[PDB]
């Protein structure tokens, strides 16, 4: 609760200014019955113009002014609530990206889609609508109950209200008992509807579909027979709720009539009393409907809070030596059961590394470790004589590059996608040279409006080779030291594979660019400098393909079989 | 769009024609309830008119007595119309479910793969009840206003004509505003939908490329781009609220503007014209609502088209009926017992470019036992479904005794052809219902003898209420062996000509099938033995060795 | 339940010249209807799984 209130409040002052503005207006809102009373008692007794007009001018000025005060106050409220809506939605979105990858990997998309936008929108929408009306009618209630003092009249009205809301809920309980049966019997028919259809081919195989409609018709007629009692019960409840209104109104006529006969309180004062009593009951009637919805809304809010509450070393001299000193890469789910175990890596500048092995043999975990998304469970994984965690996110983003397995592409233009993830804007010569070097320039120049062509959702327009080439140019544009590629060119063409292989091996920039990737194409591995034979995390062998072929080990068996 | 929503409305109302009479009663009770409610001010004025001059006990008593009676009758009449309108909602809601459920069963199985279980429920539960709520809710609010407006204007005209024309002439001033306000509003809401859609699409692409965003690492730019879209979206909410609050101000000023300009003349009507004392108080009480009821009348006309789009998503099921062959029924006079497949080509309706089965040409299966050899994902169940006529063949022809499977009757094909599946189909009905599943008049001795032949009679004997034991939904009470034995009891209960077996004999008992598939019972027809049992494959005469969607 | 029809009657009984009006009354039915749309699908099994399971 305290965190809910403490987070939501805007200014100490804008809402305070709104609250003071609502009160001063609220008196003008409820000024009308006093003028109505004055207008009525004038007709019975008086016949002066000036007093009558003066009343109408003040009436008009107060009612017109109140509208302006409401018009401003609602504007300031909605403006402040807009800032809070934007700030909360902005804060909640960042809290997703702050949390570790394990939640994203383990849990599905549907949770992290529905919990973010829909819940935060529907909560703040409900809060904005409810809290506006809640603070409005409370001020009206307090101010009208205030002016109601200007004792016996207040003592009357206090006793009446309970009797107004006693009978509707008491009888309405017995009405509600029948509704759950209709809901259950409806849900039963829908349950049988889904249960019957779900196994369609078993129905289709026989001629049962004609028979099931009769069973459906019976389950519907069983509801139909019950509905007759439910339909009349609504009319009976409508009578009981309505008649209490006339019971209240007639009671006021008899109780008031004695006071008119006695002649203590005037007819105008009786009209004000009736108007204020009628306004109070109808005002409070709405105020009761929020208290359940607050308990409904706050239940989500606490879960949203539960969802929410879960040494930058700069770039200058590129050393380029990665030491996995006795490393151990393990996932968040299983601490002991590691993916990579007993890592003894030792990279260097200008050397194409390789990691040959089986499906799920620390291939993705090693690449994810080098990039430093998930931290090392044991040992060390230094880069240039310093831990990955020590480096600044932007600097490490600039130094380390890694193409993923699934060639993802954003919804923006080809220039935006090619120059995605950068503080400074990429130059057109740089974007063109990156696409030319990576081998996407034919795809970029071939499509409509060059790099300005908008990329479709889920890689609709761009092909697999175009997506991989764009991903290669995206990484190449940064011109990073570390180059990662786990299952990059799985379904790569002859023209694509040759371009990537030429950029990997034949390109001059490779001298100042380490390339440690899980090679789909064997020849890419066979024409590399450094290699490693992974086996359930642990590296069995680590040397040249000719040395491994001569010695006869994992690389020889992998090359042969 | 505009014509489609009109034609779909004209289609909607046509469905309610069987429930016309009760709507006329609801109309009568609504008109009575309104015309009653309009009479309550008229007498209440006359009480105040009579009372000031004199006590007049008979007039005072009668005026109050009739007024209090009419209020009681209005309150009663207001209830029963509600009881009618809420009952009308039951009619269309229970009717549309029956039409929807019956229409879905006629549809082809290819659609069921595309359709989602959660959506099909959601439309059946909510989207129907919205469509059933539509006509009564629209009719009630429209008809209650229409009668009350022309009522109030009538009861005004009975009192006087002088103060009415000026109050009427102001209505164009209000009606003109609402037309601008609604056209402004609906555009802003549609703009907000598009704004929230773009803002959401960034979250969809971020959720889609979590690894991409995390690998490169520029989350601040993603949050900033989300915040940039949220800022322009926030402006649309502000415009709506500013425009609405302004309309509240304009309406609040204009309400009192007409009220003051009227009431001032209302004072002159006593002095100069000599209209009436109480009639001023009545005419004020009438006026108070007159404008407020027009607000609903102007809105409801334009608003009517918004809820039609909900119905379209239900009617999308009802629209199309393209699949399957012409429903012509060839009746088997005698049991031919001849299965055939002439140059068959099996491809899935879901995706046309996939090669499942090609050139399935053999037929000539009647005597002895037939076997269907094949590896995992070879399409043995597809051949069984092609034989049973679940899906239509992409190429060739599935002949049965020199006659097309489509030309056969559905009841006759269901009666003659059989296919014992591996997984037992469970239902909520009792053991007799499951044993006689799709039986018009199943014999009690036949069902018990079929279970006794199928070897589930010991299980059926010990079960509570014997043959009337309630089967647990999705196979809760019954075991795997009983679930398999139930399928044998179904096949025995059918006693059909053709009877295939798709991996049924592996799970179930071996001795149970042979007795059913030997002697006079075996003469019904041959059996397509598609299973892993090599002993069954060795014992059978015919052996279709399938491979890569082709006969080896 | 037929909740919507009760809300219209409540509004049509007490019109006055308030802030909400009939424009809100429809939005309450749209809001509550979309809540039922969410509640109905989430009640049984899972929305990702189609009606026919096998490929």
């Amino acid at each position: 609760v305290r965190r809910l209130l403490g987070c939501l409040g805007s200014e100490t002052r804008r809402l305070s200014l709104f609250l003071v503005l609502v009160v001063l207006s609220s008196l003008g809102e409820m000024a009308i019955p006093f003028f109505t009373g004055r207008l009525t008692d004038w007709i019975l007794q008086d016949g002066s113009a000036d007093t009558f007009t003066r009343n109408l001018t003040l009436m008009s000025i107060l009612t017109i002014a109140s509208a302006v005060l409401e018009f401003v106050g609602d504007g300031i409220y909605n403006n402040t609530m807009g800032h809070v809506h934007s700030h909360l939605q902005g804060e909640v979105f960042g809290a997703v990206l702050r949390q570790e990858t394990e939640f994203f990997q383990q849990n599905q998309t549907g949770n992290i889609m529905s919990r973010v936008t829909e819940d935060t929108s529907t909560l703040s929408d409900s809060l904005s609508e409810n809290l506006s009306l809640f603070l409005w009618y409370l001020v009206r209630g307090l101010c009208l109950l205030g002016i109601m003092l200007w004792v016996s009249l207040t003592m009357v009205t206090l006793i009446t209200l309970p009797l107004l809301f006693l009978l509707p809920k008491k009888v309405g309980k017995w009405y509600q008992l029948l509704e759950v049966q209709v809901r259950e019997s409806l849900a039963k028919s829908s349950q049988v509807a889904i249960e019957a259809l779900s196994a369609m081919p078993t129905v289709r195989s026989f001629a049962n579909e004609e028979g099931e409609a009769q069973k459906f018709r019976e389950k519907l007629q069983e509801i139909k027979t019950l509905n007759q009692k439910e339909a009349v019960a609504y009319a009976v409840n409508s009578w009981t709720t309505s008649i209490s209104g006339m019971l209240l109104k007639v009671g006021i006529l008899y109780i008031g009539g004695q006071l008119v006969t006695s002649g203590a309180v005037s007819s105008g004062n009786l009209v004000t009393f009736v108007l204020y009593q009628m306004q109070f009951t109808q005002a409070v009637e709405v105020l009761l409907s929020i208290y359940p919805r607050v308990q409904k809304a706050v239940g989500s809010s606490e879960k949203i809070f539960e969802y929410l509450d879960r040494g930058l070393l700069t770039p200058l001299h590129l050393e380029g030596l990665v030491q996995f000193q006795d490393v151990s890469f393990a996932y968040p789910n299983r601490p002991d059961v590691l993916v990579l175990q007993g890592l003894t890596f030792t990279l260097r500048p200008g050397e194409v590394t390789a990691l040959v092995g089986p499906n799920g043999s620390g291939k993705s975990t090693v690449a994810a470790l080098l990039q430093n998304l998930y931290q090392p469970t044991g040992g060390q994984l230094l880069l240039d004589g310093k831990p990955l965690p020590q480096y600044e996110h932007r600097y490490l983003h600039r130094q380390v590059a890694a193409v993923g397995q699934e060639p993802q592409v954003f919804g923006r233009s080809l220039q935006e996608n090619i120059a995605y993830g950068l503080t400074q804007k990429p130059t057109m010569e740089e974007i063109t040279a990156a696409a030319v070097k990576s081998g996407a320039h034919s795809f970029i120049s071939g499509l409509p409006q060059g790099y300005d062509t908008e990329v479709d959702e889920a890689g609709s327009q761009l092909s697999g080779g175009q997506r991989q080439a764009v991903a290669l140019a995206r990484a190449l544009i940064r011109k990073p030291c570390v180059l990662i590629l786990d299952d990059a060119t799985s379904a790569l063409d002859a023209n694509s594979q040759l371009q990537v292989e030429q950029l990997l091996y034949e390109s001059p920039e490779r001298y100042s660019r380490s390339v440690l990737l899980i090679t789909q194409h064997l020849s890419l591995v066979e024409q590399a400098d450094h290699i490693l034979f992974l086996e359930g995390g642990a590296i069995r062998e680590g040397g040249t393909h000719q040395q491994l072929m001569e010695k006869k080990g994992c690389y020889w068996a992998m090359v042969q079989a | 769009d505009q014509v489609n929503n009109k034609v779909l409305m004209w289609r909607l109302l046509k469905l309610s024609r069987p429930d016309l009479p009760l709507l006329v009663a609801a109309f009568f009770f609504l008109v009575l309830a309104v015309l009653g409610e309009t009479l309550i001010p008229h007498y209440s004025g006359r009480v105040i008119d009579i009372l000031g001059g004199d006590f007049d006990p008979h007039a005072f008593a009668s005026a109050i007595f009739f007024m209090c009676l009419f209020s009681f009758g209005s309150s009663l009449s207001a209830g029963c119309r509600g009881g009618c309108f809420t009952y009308t909602m039951s009619r269309i809601n229970l009717r549309i479910r029956e039409q929807l459920f019956s229409s879905l069963l006629r549809q082809d199985l290819g659609f069921f793969q595309e359709t989602k279980t959660g959506e099909l429920n959601s439309r059946l539960s909510s989207d129907t009840t919205l469509m059933s709520n539509w006509l009564p809710l629209n009719a009630n609010v429209l008809l209650r206003s229409l009668v009350k407006v022309v009522g109030l204007y009538g009861f005004m005209l009975s009192i006087s004509p002088r103060l009415t024309l000026l109050s009427l002439l102001h209505m164009p001033f209000t009606i003109a505003a609402e037309k601008v306000y609604n056209t402004r509003h609906q555009e802003v809401l549609r703009e907000i939908q598009d704004a929230v859609a773009r803002a959401g699409q960034v979250v969809r692409e971020a959720v889609g490329g979590l690894q991409t965003v995390r690998s490169f690492g520029a989350e601040e730019h993603e949050v900033c781009r989300y915040k940039e879209a949220l800022e322009q979206c926030r402006q649309l909410y502000w415009r709506r609220d500013l425009e609405r609050a302004l309309y509240l101000l304009v309406r609040r000023v204009l309400h009192l503007g007409v009220q003051m300009l009227m009431l001032s003349c209302g004072l002159q009507q006593m002095q100069d014209g000599e209209l009436t004392q109480g009639s001023l108080l009545s005419f004020m009480i009438y006026q108070e609502s007159v404008g407020s009821y027009v607000q609903t009348l102007v809105y409801i006309y334009g608003d009517m088209l918004s809820n039609v789009g909900a119905a379209e998503k239900v009617f999308s099921y009802m629209d199309r009926q393209p699949n399957l062959p012409s429903p012509g029924t060839l009746a088997p006079t005698t049991l031919q017992g001849v299965v055939k497949f002439q140059d068959v080509s099996f491809a899935y309706p879901n995706r046309p470019d996939r090669p499942v089965l090609k050139g399935l040409t053999f037929t000539l299966r009647p005597g002895e036992v037939t076997a269907l050899v094949g590896p995992n994902g070879s399409g043995k169940s597809t051949v069984a479904a092609l034989l049973q006529n679940l899906y239509q063949p992409t190429g060739g022809q599935v002949l049965l005794d020199e006659k097309p499977i489509s030309q056969y009757e559905h009841c006759y094909l269901h009666s003659q052809v059989v296919s014992v599946g591996q997984e037992p189909v469970l239902f909520s009905g009792s053991v007799r219902n499951n044993i006689a599943y799709g039986l018009q008049s199943c014999e009690d001795d036949k069902v018990m003898a079929a279970a006794q032949a199928a070897h589930a009679d010991d299980f059926i004997q010990e079960m509570e209420h014997g043959i009337y034991t309630d089967v647990g939904e999705k196979g809760s009470q019954l075991a795997a062996g009983q679930k398999q034995r139930l399928a044998i009891a179904r096949a025995l209960v059918r006693d059909p000509r053709v009877l295939i077996l798709d991996e049924a004999t592996s799970a179930l008992d071996v001795q149970c099938e042979q007795a059913l598939q030997d002697w006079n019972s075996r003469g019904d027809r041959t059996v397509l033995v598609i299973a892993h049992r090599l002993q069954t494959v060795q014992r059978a005469h015919q052996i279709l060795v399938l491979q890569e969607g082709k006969l080896q | 339940m037929s909740w919507a029809l009760e809300m219209a009657d409540t509004f049509l009984d007490n019109m006055r010249v308030g802030p909400r009006t009939y424009a809100d009354v429809r939005d309450e039915i749209n809001k509550r209807g979309r809540e039922d749309r969410e509640a109905a699908r989430t009640a049984v099994h899972d929305p990702e799984r189609p009606l026919l399971r096998s490929p």
